[PDB]
């Protein structure tokens, strides 16, 4: 109606540090992109702000399912939710985006944002799901922790020791322990002893 | 931004077809007249919002202002605000929604200003009135973290040159000319002209 | 210092709290598993008949069996004693000028009379805030108890 | 002005001599006295005067407020003073600020600019000299914290004479001043001469001692000076008339009567109350402290009724003062049973509930203020020969606006008033237990 | 009601996925078994509950509301309507034809 | 499906989170964390999930 | 942006000026129009088995 | 357990677990948490309730 293109051919620009528009991204049909799906920090770190976290998911802390893809969004009582697509082999990191999560982890954590003040970002661990210890080298968020590229780890993860040497926790939210399931019966003995 | 509405108003009268292919001719104008005027130009205002959505949809929420200060759309920028969040299709919400500027104390429309307290600042003011307004910012710490500040071609336009004043890190986006020759755009009009 | 200074209370079956014999040392006993149950000299303060504030008393339970295993483990030496007003501890806002959660046991803790507290300590916001904790011993949740 | 207060506790701490003041300068807030000098002022102790404006908020129930102060003495104790007594109190009002500043070379008005200007508070506590309100308040008025719905509240210092008033001051400026008659010579010397007596007529019982002395500051201080140490004690108990001088550790009167004081319309001080003992008088003198209209926040006195569930009366706390937490006041004169006019003294239980819980909720969205009370006559409404009876009553006859409670609905009360829509399922029913269960062989 | 709770945004989608254009559709799809629940106020389900039977009501009544007649604004009849129908409880009539 | 007797586990542990060995936003993060306790909303997170 | 239509838009668009039916009654729709006093109060509840 | 005249309400309200309590600055608490898990992992924490 402005006589314009009718699939607008649009860039995304980002007013820079130091006066220039970097290209922050660009916007093709309906789709829109943003070159780095990781969003820019501004200036020094300030306030742990958005610092980087992978929750574990599982079936007592933390679910996770498909964004509305029809709507392109989110449940609003979920959290959006992103992780790399494994390439481990490949350069790249590795991009799996658009999942929602769910559980009460994920609402502690809605509390925390209005609690401790701060932003956040959460993605999946790839390597080894909880952290598994051989030779050298330690494997899953734990590993993130340890490299930096976490800062803290959240999830369904138990504490033990040697975690404790290396890295805290102080909260204790839940009781839980190793247990067994089993579907078993009971039977009358001596027929109630004769009475 | 001005010589876009001049040409469009001869266009009024003479009824010839008349269109534009780089820089201010094709920077966007007010709503085109019953009577057809030159338009290459413009886009829909609402549209470029919701460019602009995809990028708050990505990482903005709660948007912490949409202010009709200036120029064109004042009144219609407002409707697709309540537009878009009319679907309810998400969880959308908005913290700050007024106007103003230069006729008096810019402090009626700053303390109101001050009231809100959100993530994202929408800008639908010229590049004159935003430079004000980075002045106005400055004092009234939205140029601080936490107030991120969506730019359209109304401030935009001056890809050449940006007042230093302009809190920087705020997105400013329209179109870029390396992507598109600006030579380019006028063969193809003209083929358009013989197609028609 | 080796030597160490613990604060506990009566509290079964955590700690359980007897007179010493007429020689000052403690009744030997036996427990069910066979294992002799080891007990401590605590100190203790008023008994249930007027004044007595200052005694020698015997202290065992659950609570002791885990200081004996921490005091062995971490190689330490401790002195033990019964809390002063027989309190877990409190912070009491405004009985004259405002005052710290020096209430019963804590308080003691915070003097630096108490190096270590050694019982069925609850850990709470509250207190976290001014003491460390370990990790829990135990987990546990209020009920009520009727006849 | 103020300082010659000031020089004369210095001079105190020079001669060792006693002196007060029954007027002015001598008589306003001054710095904690040192414990070496002896002194005496007309005015009410900071910290008082701290607790009064803490009562006064208490009063309008004005939770939430913040304080700007400045450099000048006895600010850190005032919020030291205020720590305590906020403090203490179970309710979770909210302090928001506290701004020291002064104005330093050229930059003072930026920092304390941008200082004051982050502050969103209604209520708001100044403590400065009183030139120095005057520049404050221009500030304010530029930075548009005098305008309505933030109000401001004063110690007795930035009042000073009650004829002279600035108006650079905004009005519905509330603070607290001494009492005019308290205010002349007349009695302040009458007074403080009975101290003084009083003061000698003990210097006659504890030591059988002349207190006179030598009192040439140039010559050597008089080594039985030092007695006079024991003396001020006596002098601290002063009392004349049946009436209390009585001093406080600060030096100011430990039992000084007071008022509370507005700035009325224009130029006019008018004392909206006065303060008698413990308790204190918030005496609505201005009935509308909203500025330009009077629809804004309109009125809306209720009447209710205790019935349970949902409206509950509860005996308050005597120790713990006014409604804790959830229980919000309603007061009924206290009509004695023996008389026939039976004028009452408001009552002071508060009423809590599902009624009560439900007026909060709305109340908040409607954003409108309140008064409550409890009905006295008829209970729920009832017409009785020609003519209606309970809140009904004081809704026809307008002493309240809307009534709430377990009221039920019918033609008649819907015909003389409009009714909300009903927000619960009840009527008429019945409440008996059943005798036996029949029996058929149908197995 | 799912709506405005965005506590229940999950199941407002849940919901509207699966919804209907009418409750003989919606009762119907739980009785062809093509649906395993419904979800519906009281007065149009009760009465056919007690018409077939097999299918159940369960749970305590959630968000309470009194039925109404709706008109156009400033209807000079709605007071009176309002009061007819306060008689009509009055007198028992509503109650009498419930 | 049915827990051991009780359901006493045998191992007794509780859920942690991890932060950087030197950093410390846990002390700071566990007064929050209490209250939370405290707080009706755990038993609310309970009854939710 | 649209009426609510249906049987309430007939009565907004003067259709039917009024509207004589078993309808829940709604501040979202009390707004638009005048309610009279409920008849029936009754409450939602899954209708399956 | 001990005692058949009394009995508890079935209803556990304010989950809660205690803890060993030390100064902020003790060098021991270090060492007397890892005991702690020690001793629950081993298996003597068991063996004491
Ligand atoms: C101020 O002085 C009066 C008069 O002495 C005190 O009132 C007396 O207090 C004594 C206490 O020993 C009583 O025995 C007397 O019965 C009181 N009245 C008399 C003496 O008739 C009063 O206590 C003093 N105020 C202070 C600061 O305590």
């Amino acid at each position: 109606e402005d006589g314009y293109q009718a699939n607008p051919k649009l860039v995304v620009l980002l007013l820079n540090m130091e006066r220039e528009w970097e290209k922050v991204g660009k916007w093709e049909a309906k789709s829109l992109n943003m070159k780095y799906p990781v969003w820019p920090r501004i200036d020094s770190d300030h306030d742990d702000n958005h610092l980087s976290i992978v929750t574990l998911e599982e079936a007592p802390f933390v679910i996770v399912e498909n964004i509305d893809y029809l709507t392109g969004t989110c449940v609003r009582n979920t959290v959006p939710c992103r992780k790399y697509f494994r390439l481990a082999n490949s350069t790249t990191e590795g991009t799996s985006v658009k999942k929602c999560c769910k559980g009460f982890c994920i609402d502690i954590l809605k509390k925390l944002s209005k609690t401790v003040k701060f932003t956040y970002d959460l993605y999946l661990v790839t390597n080894g799901k909880h952290g598994k210890k051989i030779k050298n080298v330690w494997n899953g968020m734990i590993g993130e922790v340890v490299y930096k590229r976490a800062v803290m780890a959240v999830g369904s993860l138990t504490i033990n020791e040697e975690r404790s040497v290396a890295v805290d926790f102080s909260v204790p939210f839940v009781e839980t322990g190793i247990s067994v399931m089993v579907s078993r019966s009971a039977g009358t003995v001596s027929p109630s002893a004769f009475l | 931004e001005a010589i876009a509405q001049i040409l469009d108003f001869v266009s009024s009268q003479t009824f010839i077809p008349i269109l534009g292919i780089h820089g201010g001719s094709s920077m966007i104008m007010a709503d085109k007249d019953e009577m057809s005027t030159f338009f290459q130009f413009g886009a829909s205002i609402k549209q470029q919002a919701t460019v602009m959505l995809n990028i708050m949809e990505e990482y903005d929420w709660h948007v912490f202002s949409v202010i009709t200060s200036n120029f064109p759309g004042y009144r219609d920028f407002i409707s697709f605000i309540k537009t878009t969040v009319d679907n309810s299709f998400v969880g959308w919400e908005v913290q700050n929604y007024i106007t103003l500027d230069t006729s008096y104390t810019d402090a009626q429309t700053l303390t109101q200003l001050k009231k809100i307290h959100s993530s994202v600042i929408l800008l639908y003011c010229s590049k004159d009135e935003a430079t004000y307004i980075f002045e106005e910012a400055r004092s009234l710490g939205l140029m601080g973290y936490g107030f991120v500040w969506i730019v359209p071609s109304l401030v935009t336009g001056n890809t050449d040159i940006i007042p230093y004043e302009f809190p920087s890190g705020l997105v400013s986006v329209s179109y870029d000319d390396w992507d598109y020759g600006i030579e380019a755009r006028v063969r193809d009009g003209l083929g358009i002209i013989t197609t028609a | 210092s080796t030597r160490l200074k613990i604060v506990t209370i009566h509290q079964e079956p955590f700690v359980y709290v007897r007179p010493t014999t007429s020689d000052g040392t403690c009744r030997e006993e036996y427990t069910i598993n066979g294992d002799p149950i080891k007990k401590v000299i605590c100190n203790g303060p008023d008994e249930t008949i007027p004044g007595r504030p200052t005694v020698p008393q015997c202290c065992y339970g659950f609570c002791v069996d885990l200081l004996i295993k921490l005091a062995r483990e971490m190689d330490f030496t401790y002195e033990v004693h019964l809390v002063a007003d027989g309190k877990f501890g409190t912070q009491e806002r405004v009985n004259n000028s405002n005052a710290a959660a020096w209430n019963g046991m804590m308080g003691e803790l915070l003097s630096g009379q108490a190096d270590m507290i050694v019982a069925p300590l609850t850990i709470n916001n509250e207190r976290a805030q001014y003491i460390e904790f370990s990790k829990p011993f135990k987990y546990q949740g209020l009920t009520i108890l009727v006849k | 002005q103020e300082a010659i207060a000031q020089i004369l506790d210095f001079i105190s701490v020079q001669t060792l001599t006693p002196i007060l003041g029954i007027h002015g300068g001598s008589s306003m807030i001054m710095a904690d006295k040192e414990e070496a000098s002896m002194f005496f002022q007309f005015g009410p102790s900071i910290e008082q005067q701290a607790s009064v404006m803490l009562n006064i908020m208490e009063e309008y129930d004005w939770y939430i407020f913040s304080i700007v102060t400045t450099y000048f003495p006895g600010y850190q104790d005032f919020e030291n003073k205020v720590r305590s007594t906020i403090e203490n109190s179970f309710v979770g009002w909210e302090l928001e600020e506290v701004i020291h500043l002064d104005m330093s070379l050229d930059d003072i008005d930026s920092k304390i600019q941008n200082q004051l200007k982050k502050l969103q508070s209604p209520v708001i506590l100044l403590y400065c000299t009183k030139e120095e309100a005057t520049y404050i308040f221009e500030v304010a008025h530029s930075v548009g914290l005098t305008g309505y719905g933030f109000t401001w509240i004063v110690p007795s210092l930035v009042a000073g004479d009650t004829d002279t008033v600035p108006d650079e001051f905004p009005t519905g400026l509330i603070s607290v001043s001494y009492d005019e008659w308290d205010y002349d010579l007349p009695a302040r010397v009458r007074d403080g001469i009975a101290i003084i007596t009083t003061a000698a007529s003990t210097m006659l019982s504890e030591h059988n001692s002349i207190p006179q002395s030598k009192s040439s500051c140039n010559n050597i201080q008089e080594s039985r000076v030092y007695e006079a140490h024991m003396l001020k004690r006596y002098l601290i108990n002063v009392t004349f008339e049946g009436r209390d001088l009585s001093f406080s550790e600060d030096g100011y009167q430990m039992h000084p009567k007071l008022v509370i004081i507005l700035l009325n319309q224009e130029r006019k001080w008018e004392r909206v109350g006065k303060y008698k003992d413990r308790s204190l008088k918030m005496w609505p003198v201005f009935d509308l402290y909203p500025n330009s209209e009077e629809h804004k926040d309109e009125h809306l006195s209720i009447v209710t009724l205790e019935e349970a569930p949902f409206v509950i009366v509860e005996d308050v706390d005597p120790l713990s003062g006014t409604c804790m937490r959830n229980t919000v006041p309603c007061r009924k004169q206290i009509r004695p049973e023996n008389r026939t006019e039976e004028g009452g003294n408001y009552i002071k239980r508060c009423c809590k509930g599902f009624c009560i819980d439900i007026l909060k909720k709305i109340a908040k969205t409607v954003k409108f203020t309140y008064d409550l009370y409890l009905v006295t006559n008829g209970k729920h409404g009832k017409k009785i020969n020609g003519v209606w009876n309970g809140m009904i009553g004081e809704v026809v006859t307008k002493r309240a606006y809307m009534a709430v409670g377990s009221l039920t609905i019918n033609e008649e009360r819907s015909e003389v008033v409009d009714f909300s829509v009903p927000f619960i399922e009840t009527g008429i029913s019945v409440m008996v237990s059943r005798s036996n269960g029949t029996v058929s062989p149908s197995a | 009601y799912f709506r405005r709770q965005v506590e229940l945004s999950t199941m407002y989608r849940h919901m509207e996925k699966h919804n209907y254009e009418s409750a003989a559709e919606a009762i119907q799809a739980v009785r062809d078994n093509k649906l395993h629940a419904f979800i519906w106020d009281s007065a149009v389900l009760e009465f056919e509950a007690s018409q077939d039977c097999d299918l159940v009501t369960t749970g305590e009544l959630f968000f309470r509301s009194g039925f109404g007649i709706g008109m156009r604004k400033d209807s000079p009849w709605k007071q009176e309507v309002s009061l007819n129908i306060l008689k009509s409880h009055e007198n028992g009539f509503m109650e009498e034809l419930d | 499906l049915v827990t051991i007797g009780s359901g006493y586990i045998f191992a007794t542990t509780g859920y942690g989170i991890a932060l950087q060995k030197g950093s410390r936003w846990k002390r700071p993060i566990d007064l929050a964390l209490l209250q939370f306790v405290g707080d009706g909303e755990m038993e609310e997170l309970e009854k939710l999930w």
